[PDB]
């Protein structure tokens, strides 16, 4: 039978040309005589280029082929949070089978036009430059770029550890699971990514999908559409998922090899025509959905990493348009103490105001426009000794939320923590203060005030601003601690 | 079974089998040659006909020679009579002193450890290199790669490190010699000799080498790095015990992948390179690790062509390491030895939960004066100091301070510097970066702070300097 | 010569742009 | 310095400190 | 004062004549880089 | 006639035909599939064999599959029914809201006007826009380049267009969004809603929506501004309009047919952008024009790839440029809105002989003004402070209120009429206004307003 | 190739065949060009002095008997000039009867214009330097397999000094033409090209042959052969892809540039970027 | 004069082939006759641009920025024929076309080696107005050396060469800030390297159209005695402009008279 089987002609590289099947579909996957599946890809008069999930040690010429009805899905529900999956679903965690009552497609077209409604609902990181000038809503693409170790896998973990306190919550509309997609990372680095997640008590609300350097290039080139399909059953039902794809560099490049081994037409840097398709399929899937679809929501945060800062390389440029904004982060700035470094001049959210709150608007608008203008003026920061006092105020605005801008790893912060500090530079309480001072004095400050006042805190959390009280309240606390602490 | 050679150009050859095809990976045995000469299956190209690559010379072969499938891919001899020996791709002693007197047989083909084996484990490795140790220090298990262009020090680092870290070592290293010099070889060899690390006579020896240097053909180049990290992977499991694996160099694996693609019918990817480089590196990298079973500490040398630290190879490379040594010729060109870039070595493990809060505010309060002193560089070299803030001036005279102290004498090069080699323990590595930073040393000469070991001898050199 | 040369002598000229017409006014 | 030729054109007391740099 | 005024609105306009020029060669450069790489797939594919 | 796929490698589907081949171009429609499948011919292979690009996924697909050739390139509905509508690049519904009843349909692969079809006669299309019709004024058949990112009040301006245009001439849009985020493909026809441009329970909507989303094949996303400029032609064709056309984005566009080349094996040009580059542009861009009918009128946003103007890409789209309009993050952060540079916008019909020689002394004397503001900036005489004043009340008046921003603000839009323009900005030159104060000139429509807002507030 | 000591003196094609009309060369002894380098064992450790006479070269990157050492540059910077007063240095020793002491010398010519190595031979003999030299000659008109073999061929001639107790001194002036005349056979037998259009074992073209410079230990002579490939950079680039490939297999490279040259920096070595 | 053409509007066939007609002419002369042959070529380049052409309808795979794969070895088998011989003599002076003005371009880069004494052009000497647009610091000959030209003819080139390096290595500086940042010692590096670099430019008698001026032709030692005193300090005086477009150092003089 050659409607249904085949026989392998050819095979090498992680490609196997195989003989009838001419019954298979485009995109099927079949399975050889070793166990082994492949997907079919290429569908050619005298042949099918499948492309192999695994070692091509087991398959030799003559080998049969086997059409199965096979369905590309993967298991889904919430029975995957706090399970740690390879690319198909299987467990890698050594915990046993995944409990999966429900199972979804990885391949499925996103929501259309109709569907959807304005992204409107803050989607918190807790980092405070993210948050005041980068905002990201509930159904958004923001894009993390950078180059090697320049802290992108940071920013998403400490996105993912914010949730606890949503999800350890009663709000029925703050809580927020989570997807960490591994695409060529190795196995030890995963291994301490979840480590980290575990002690932070962030592992019960999230689901770790990894397909690793070893890997092989159509399982790397699928697990961000399975971990997709993962997020989609809480956008579909009402609820509200994050992912993140760490990293899409590494998922294009694994594509690049199936499709110029297939012998597909070069562009660009190596890159098949459709590559730009590759992700556009995927992010587009990131979505809001109206009150008449459940309201529910998935947020994407794909990971870019660039070559030395060329953030119009092929790959960077198309992740670029298509996302709603992305958040740059450079290495000069990073050896500058610039932490996390986000260039925020560069940094773009279209979703903008609409995605964050009150409290976060009354503040953040202010500071995006004084850093504006002080990045006008900043070149000559340390070449201008005689220049006027209206541009020196500049510079010492300047340098000031720039140093507030500034924050650790693994403890993002609460909204009203963020604009406690946010206010004080920006109703200049801190422009006497030593430059090099403002880092260690947020440390004790925040200590303080999340210690001794959170009845002040809290204040700006029920009543959603800083009202006149709590500004004089403020006042107090920051001058007179400020003055303890330069001594 | 039996196949008939029916095509060779350079270090690939076509094999034609009537029966019994090979699978992909096996070791062919050609017929009517002086010595071995095994080829591996690289493809099935169909018509009953494999694609192999030759793991020594072609010349000589003939069209209609015969070729015999082994069963089995390279299998090579592990345990510990490796020890003190030298084996080449294949498993040959290349030694001179007779058959390696083992029966224990390893394939140099392998599946790599499963998620569930990793370890997470991660505690500094003290190297008394004080940019290492201050910048971007080593974790013992770790992954630890050294990049550097042509020329820069990659291999006088990886020789400092076995002279600082091996020499002392509880347990046994293996080093492979991957696409480099033979004399570099026969200097190693004899070196272990002399310290004793390599015993002749007794069963003392605490290393293993592996060699296919750059005088081999891209088939041995291509695999004796498995090789290597076959006789590493049997000490980690079969033992226990922890394991030092020390490869020189790493990119010649890629380079000899790149050399026989357009021949195994590859459209090439980008700068020439192979389109399978990421994952044929993956399943090599993902073998090399520290599991729960046991410990591999590894350092790798990484070659960066055309010093473009964005070339695949490199660039591929950074994701499978845990600390980053990157070699400059920027800076090996100013005398500053080791040529290590402050502003482009990175570590796991450089964060103040592990090292402690003193040594990580040292490290980030130097990279960041170094960086700095960068971006104004430019600017003074056109506008000049005198434009400067004494903020920035002050910053600038420290800067060029910092640069100096992070340079050292090693031991292993003396013949190239002049200056007996100096090991600077952590301790002292951090208090004298934290003085030069607090403008302790402001009064004392720029020279006085290179090519030194500890603080102390830059004082003493100031001393010395005056008269 | 090479993008990197001129992405930091591009930094670097303008930079001086900047700082010869503040030292103007 | 930064003025044209300022200095240059005038050039033991010396009012400046380009004066005795240069001279 | 003037003379250092002078020398200084000069210079700044040296700096931006420069910068024009320096961007072009970027982009030339930045360019030919794209199409020799590609020159080289094409090539290595044919 | 009937045709089977005889090999599916992506995007792209060989068909053989026992027969007669369907020419280059031709509309295919793929039998036995759930929602429709249309591949495009786009070579004759030979051997009864015929290369297609497809208008979506190809995934299920089996060979021997039933194709049929429908004997045309792909048709669209065409009339006043797009009006408040969206559809795909093969005309299909998208908005959830039944068919398109036309009573035309309409091929979307259209030679551009003949020779003997071209109108030599230079026109203004007014926008009723102060900063546009006075410094860059729109040229009827012209094609605009829309410069700026967003948060800069692009699709303000561009549902204000649209308003202006039905409203002054009585001519109706047409929006093709070329890898249009679905999110904010959701976006702008909400916000049309919400400005009256689109109405949904009446026929007075004044643009047609046609999407091509970025989750589309290659093929889709190269073919929807065809798909848009089809819609257009019936206006003008038809009932000789003067019609609106966006192409939002001109780069994807440019992208989807480098993508499209890629995809059929042909060899990379310069920059790896496809061999037909200029070709592709040109054929696109000859259909917007004006003739003897009526005229197409376009607004093109433009991504500059690496911010390198000379890349191919913007380098050969410019050649077809008459105009543009730049938004400006520093003229929006001024609160001046539209947040368009009154610099960096220009016109090639910004000439004395096209426009008035009121309308040319009048706007160059505006541009002047400006830059000599700019120069004092730096640093006055009775001369200078004189223009220094001027300039800052031009700054001002410049300034607009949008009918598009009514229910957001509650200020009243407004529409200017060009002599109102030239003449408002001829007044605060002369110096018969710096007897009046400053910020009555900001957000007012006509000068008469702006007097008003003196008389008042005195 | 014929191969000994009936060579010395002689000016000799890529196959060893007379072509300054002195006569037909008659050796005892033949030596195949594509031999393997010696491995590990054979060797040791570079201990004896190569001396230039070049005091920059000899006390800054210092040249011992079986290094392999770079001389790299752009055209016109003094490179083979640095070859050129090496082989004239070793009269001092060549004249004396301590063999231990002597070097013997081979200039190959690859791809230079027959009337430049003309005017380099007359150089030698002047300076009656070429009684201890051998010039092997693949020039600009021989067809490019002859110039792809030519160091080869002078490797040979040189390995039977090494493997005879005896020290040599091969020059290759210069591998880049050598690679562009291997650029071109690869490429005409549509073996499809790498980077910049040279073949992808173009750094295997030359390590297999740099690697034959060795030092022997006792066991095998105690004899030696130093090499000094030449390279030609393009606007002094250091650090391209071909030049990178050469510096990767050497022992060292004398870098010489044109901005030092005209200073009057002459010898123009760059002493940082030099190494030994 | 024998005159061989192939020019432009001949396709590439007949462009690859016309120089070895050429060659062919003069290797007659210079065998047959052992007679003191002069042969001119304009322009050398064309006949490897021709081979790129050919080498592309042969179906050859292509080289670096798409030229024949042969280009060395067809460059070499034509260029060993431009020589002299025992049997006779040919000076020959080949006009080198430069694409793109980039020198490293494999055409001309592959012709240096080929050539005894090379004079480099410059596009942006041209647009400074000297002519001929001579690039001092790029242009070099086998004969320039002191056992052959004599030490005083060696010294003044060299140190006519080290000022004008001295010169170029500080054109990143003297761009932004102008020659008035520079310390003494530096602009007096500056004013005579500039004097030099004008008294290097000439009339031609084949340009008089173009200069305006009379063609000049100076004699060897009065080249060496002009450059000799500049160097020497001896004309510091004098102002830039008078050094340009003359002949002998004597019309420098007589010209910076005329001015003041």
């Amino acid at each position: 039978d050659l409607e249904e089987t085949g026989r392998v002609l050819s095979i090498g590289d992680g490609i196997a040309r195989v003989h009838g099947l001419r019954n298979v579909q485009a995109e099927e996957m079949v399975e050889f005589s070793s166990g082994l599946k492949g997907m079919s890809l290429n569908l050619e008069p005298d042949n099918v280029g499948v492309v192999v999930f695994g070692n091509d040690k087991l398959i030799k010429e003559g080998d049969i082929v086997k059409r199965t009805g096979a369905i590309v899905d993967v298991p889904v529900g919430e029975e995957l949070l706090g399970r740690v999956v390879d690319a198909l679903g299987n467990a890698i965690d050594g915990k046993g089978p995944i409990g999966s009552k429900a199972r979804r497609r990885v391949g499925l077209k996103a929501p259309g036009i109709i569907p959807r409604i304005s992204v409107r609902e803050p989607m918190q990181t807790g980092i405070k430059a993210v948050d005041s000038l980068v905002p990201i809503g509930r159904g958004q693409r923001e894009l993390i770029i950078g180059d090697r170790q320049t802290g992108k896998t940071s920013i998403a973990i400490d996105t993912i550890i914010n949730q606890k306190r949503f999800n350890d919550g009663t709000d029925e509309k703050k809580k927020l699971y989570c997807i960490y997609v591994a695409i060529g990372q190795k196995r030890s680095t995963v291994a301490q990514l979840v480590k980290r997640l575990t002690d932070a008590d962030a592992m019960k609300y999230t689901i770790v999908v990894s397909a690793t350097a070893s890997d092989a290039a159509p399982l790397q080139y699928l697990a961000p559409y399975s971990g997709c399909s993962m997020g989609e059953y809480f956008r579909d039902n009402g609820k509200h998922a994050l992912i993140i794809y760490d990293d899409l560099s590494k998922q294009a490049v694994a594509y690049r090899q199936m499709s110029l081994l297939l012998r597909r037409p070069p562009g660009r840097e190596a890159y098949p025509g459709d590559v730009f398709y590759l992700h556009s399929r995927l992010l587009e899937r990131a979505a809001k959905m109206n009150d008449a679809f459940g309201g529910g929501s998935l947020t994407a945060l794909p990971v870019i990493e660039t070559q030395a800062g060329d953030v119009s390389a092929y790959i960077p440029t198309n992740v670029i348009s298509i996302t709603d904004g992305q958040i740059f982060l450079e290495t000069e700035l990073f050896y500058k103490g610039i932490r996390p470094a986000i260039n925020v001049g560069l940094s773009v959210s279209r979703v903008g105001s609409a995605a964050q709150t009150r409290a976060m608007k009354q503040v953040a608008g202010t500071m995006k426009l004084e850093l504006a203008q002080y990045r006008e003026v900043a070149a000559f920061a340390q070449f201008g000794s005689d220049l006027d006092a209206a541009t020196q105020q500049l510079l010492s605005r300047g340098v000031r939320l720039t140093e507030l801008l500034k924050q650790g790893q693994y403890s993002p912060m609460a909204i009203e923590e963020q604009v406690a500090v946010i206010y004080a530079g920006v109703r200049g309480y801190l422009d006497k203060l030593e430059p090099s001072k403002i880092t260690k004095f947020e440390n004790a400050f925040l200590s303080h005030v999340i210690s001794q006042h959170q009845a002040l805190l809290s204040k700006i959390r029920t009543d959603g601003k800083i009202s006149e009280e709590s500004d004089a309240k403020l006042k107090e606390i920051v001058t007179n601690f400020l003055a303890g602490f330069e001594a | 079974t039996t196949g008939r050679i029916v095509a060779v150009i350079g270090a690939v050859v076509d094999v034609q089998f009537d029966e019994g095809l090979p699978p992909i990976l096996n070791a062919l045995e050609v017929q009517g040659r002086e010595t071995r000469l095994v080829l591996e299956v690289a493809q099935h190209l169909g018509e009953s006909t494999v694609r192999t690559i030759a793991m020594d010379g072609t010349e000589g072969l003939v069209r209609g020679q015969k070729v015999l499938d082994s069963g089995a891919p390279i299998r090579i001899p592990v345990g510990p009579e490796t020890l003190g020996r030298i084996m080449n791709v294949i498993g040959e002693p290349i030694d001179e002193r007779g058959p390696i007197k083992t029966k224990q047989f390893a394939a140099i083909h392998a599946e790599a450890p499963e998620f569930v084996e990793m370890s997470v484990e991660q505690e500094i490795l003290v190297t008394g290199i004080k940019v290492v140790d201050l910048l971007a220090p080593y974790a013992k298990g770790g992954k630890i790669g050294l990049f550097g262009g042509a020329g820069v020090g990659k291999t006088v680092l990886i020789m400092e490190l076995i002279n600082n870290v091996a020499k002392a070592h509880g347990g046994y290293s293996v080093f492979a010699g991957v696409g480099e010099r033979t004399r570099e070889g026969n200097d190693l060899y004899h070196e272990m000799i002399e310290s004793g690390v390599i015993n002749l006579k007794d069963a003392t020896s605490k290393v293993a080498l592996v060699y296919g240097q750059m005088n081999e053909p891209p088939g041995a180049r291509a695999r004796v790095a498995l090789t290597g990290l076959t006789v590493a992977e049997y000490f980690r499991d079969q033992e226990g015990q922890d394991v030092l694996l020390f490869i020189d160099n790493i990119f010649r694996f890629t380079q000899a992948g790149s050399e026989v693609s357009a021949l195994l019918g590859r459209i090439p990817s980008a700068v020439g390179y192979q389109p399978t480089l990421a994952t044929d590196m993956g399943t090599m990298q993902e073998r090399i690790t520290t599991t729960k079973k046991g410990s591999i500490t590894s350092v790798q040398a990484i070659y960066v062509p055309a010093d473009d630290l964005t070339d695949p190879a490199p660039a591929t490379t950074f994701a499978h390491l845990d600390a980053t040594t990157v070699l400059s010729r920027a800076i090996a060109e100013l005398g500053i030895y080791p040529a290590v870039d402050p502003l482009d070595s990175t570590s796991r493990i450089m964060d103040p939960n592990i090292v402690g809060s003193e040594h990580y505010d040292v490290a980030r309060g130097v990279q960041k004066i170094l960086q700095d002193y960068k971006s104004l560089q430019d600017i003074i070299a056109i506008l000049g100091m005198d434009e400067l803030s004494e903020e920035d001036k002050l910053t600038v005279s420290r800067a060029r301070k910092i640069q100096r102290f992070l340079s050292q004498p090693f031991q292993v090069a003396e013949v190239f510097t002049g200056h007996l080699g100096k090991l600077v323990p952590l301790k002292e590595t951090i208090k004298g970066f934290q003085q030069i930073l607090a403008g302790e040393y402001d009064h004392l000469p720029e020279q006085a702070f290179y090519m030194v070991g500890p603080i102390e001898e830059a004082v003493a050199k100031a001393d010395k300097l005056a008269e | 010569a090479t993008l990197k040369d001129i992405t930091r002598r591009l930094k670097s000229i303008k930079n001086i742009q900047k700082i010869t017409k503040s030292m103007k006014m | 310095g930064l003025c044209g030729a300022i200095h240059s054109s005038v050039a033991i007391i010396g009012v400046g400190d380009k004066i005795r740099s240069i001279l | 004062q003037s003379a250092r005024m002078t020398a200084m609105d000069n210079a700044s306009k040296n700096a931006s004549e420069m910068i024009d020029k320096l961007t072009l060669t970027f982009n030339r450069t930045r360019q030919a880089v794209i199409t020799k790489e590609l020159i080289e797939i094409i090539s290595g594919a044919a």
